[PDB]
């Protein structure tokens, strides 16, 4: 769903992340690789080590796709159109992997924005990340 | 668990810092707010119809310390996560019938709560250590469903 | 998603279930109560025993909501509008419960329609049941 | 496992009937078709781009009997589901990195395959018996993720 207020909170915690969005995105990715080592399977052409440029630059990409989702939130399906294809067709990502990343994303927002990371924004963000994930696994559906 | 020395070093050293009166309740609360179905289980607890009402509910903070209690018990009893939790498993399994996935959810919200509380001190390796632990714990409670 | 062919297979295995849809629906429910005893919690005012009329009559209701989903498949959201409210607001059903039922539903189609229950229809049906479930848990989302 | 005598009676008595050359493969196949991501794991196996091509693929039926194999092993070794499966857990866990939820999925598709094969003889109580077993099995393989 995402309500007028989810969309407001998500409009806003993102507001507040600004320019670091890619730095966070690179951190969320590191966390996941670290916490859920099974995810590492998708990335065998990456150096998955701390200061890795490839993950750095990947963070940037995830982060950008997330921002394209915030801005077009009321139309993520057409907007994440091609990442849906890429992740579910071409990469065959296990949908459980969307839950682990999404979680490292919230742990990374939280770890960064504690003023902003209210129980209710935590909720809006979760729900949002769920919608993004549902979209990028919807050609399995 | 395994927990390597360094992971051990990292779990133990954060937990010492943790405000156990107020962290358990920030995580039970976050659960009820983030995952509303779970409030099925605390109708006995009062107004939860708004998250503000969840986060200053005294039964909610009352209960959440009980819950960090059990974690403190498990976190430094990792050798039989299973022994430690049997009674609790029995209570939630064949007594409140809580599907084991909410055990991962709490686990993860707990990891969220710690990250919010420690910020940068909650590095990815420490998070990685904690994930295993919250896992072990979700798996220990859900063991009487078998 | 649900493709022109999912929608064709689902149009059709349902075709083929006809009049027994409520009998099956009552069976799927029994299976679940039996296989996943945690689900029993929602139904403490039911006799959950074999020949129970309340489950019989419940089957009828689930089955009917499923048929209203097949017929309006390209608009389940507005159609399952009020069951969404009832299950997620008012009943607070654990979304994991939607996965266990959906599964007993396929085991019950399968156990009944082995000509029809092709690998591909199994797939269409799964996907369909997933969409229904996503709809009835979407006011958590 | 527990498996009560009557549940025991019911699991054992169906399994005897089961075409083990052709049931394992109907369930691996159904998995790849129903849950496409899982075909990540069998790119080595040939054309799976259409489910017809999945269900008459000889490597697919070749492999699926291996998989019923291990089930026959577990189904009547329920006392240490865990012992029996360690090597296999190791292979799928820290060797193919298969997330444990596909272990429930196979489990459940297996229950689907049996229901399709036995029809009415697959009553809800027998299904209930089998669920526990498929559970035990998914839990045994996923135990080296800890
Ligand atoms: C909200 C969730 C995520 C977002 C928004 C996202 C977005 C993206 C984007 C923007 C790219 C590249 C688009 C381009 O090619 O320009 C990408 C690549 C990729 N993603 Fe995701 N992704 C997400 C989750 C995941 C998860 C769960 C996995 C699996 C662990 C995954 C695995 C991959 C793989 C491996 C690639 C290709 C990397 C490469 O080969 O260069 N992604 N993702
Ligand atoms: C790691 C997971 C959890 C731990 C450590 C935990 C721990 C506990 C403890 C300490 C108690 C009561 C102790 C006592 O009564 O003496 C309890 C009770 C209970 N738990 Fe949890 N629990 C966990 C997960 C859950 C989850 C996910 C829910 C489901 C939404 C849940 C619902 C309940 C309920 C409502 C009770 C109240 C018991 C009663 O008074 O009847 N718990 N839990
Ligand atoms: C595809 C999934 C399902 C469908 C289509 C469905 C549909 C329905 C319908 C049609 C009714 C009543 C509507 C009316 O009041 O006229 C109902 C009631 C209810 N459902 Fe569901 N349902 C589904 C899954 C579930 C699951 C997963 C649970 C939890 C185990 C559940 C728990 C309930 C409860 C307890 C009621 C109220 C029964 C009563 O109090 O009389 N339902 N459902
Ligand atoms: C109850 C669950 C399962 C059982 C009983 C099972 C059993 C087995 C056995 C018997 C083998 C190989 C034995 C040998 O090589 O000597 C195997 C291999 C393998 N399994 Fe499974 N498995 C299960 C679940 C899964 C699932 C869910 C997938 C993930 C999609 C999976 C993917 C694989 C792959 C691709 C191999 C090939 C191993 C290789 O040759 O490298 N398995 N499994």
């Amino acid at each position: 769903v995402l309500s007028p207020a989810d969309k407001t909170n998500v409009k806003a915690a993102w507001g507040k992340v600004g320019a670091h969005a890619g730095e966070y995105g690179a951190e969320a990715l590191e966390r996941m690789f670290l916490s859920f080592p099974t995810t590492k399977t998708y990335f065998p052409h990456f150096d998955l080590s701390h200061g890795s440029a490839q993950v750095k630059g990947h963070g940037k990409k995830v982060a950008d796709a997330l921002t394209n989702a915030v801005a077009h939130v009321d139309d993520m399906p057409n907007a994440l159109s091609a990442l849906s294809d890429l992740h579910a067709h071409k990469l065959r990502v296990d949908p459980v992997n969307f839950k682990l990343l999404s979680h490292c994303l919230l742990v990374t927002l939280a770890a960064h924005l504690p003023a902003e990371f209210t129980p209710a924004v935590h909720a809006s963000l979760d729900k949002f990340l769920a919608s993004v994930s549902t979209v990028l696994t919807s050609k399995y559906r | 668990v395994h927990l390597t020395p360094e992971e051990k070093s990292a779990v133990t050293a954060l937990w010492g810092k943790v405000n156990v009166d107020e962290v358990g309740g920030e995580a039970l609360g976050r659960l009820l707010v983030v995952y509303p179905w779970t409030q099925r289980f605390f109708e006995s607890f009062g107004d939860l119809s708004t998250p503000d009402a969840v986060m200053g509910n005294p039964k909610v903070k009352a209960h959440g310390k009980k819950v960090l209690g059990a974690f403190s018990d498990g976190l430094a009893h990792l050798d039989n996560l299973k022994g430690t939790f049997a009674t609790l498993s029995e209570l939630h399994c064949d007594k409140l019938h809580v599907d084991p996935e909410n055990f991962r959810l709490l686990g993860n919200v707990l990891v969220c709560v710690l990250a919010h509380h420690f910020g940068k001190e909650f590095t990815p390796p420490v998070q990685a250590a904690y994930q295993k632990v919250v896992a072990g714990v979700a798996n220990a409670l859900a063991h009487k469903y078998h």
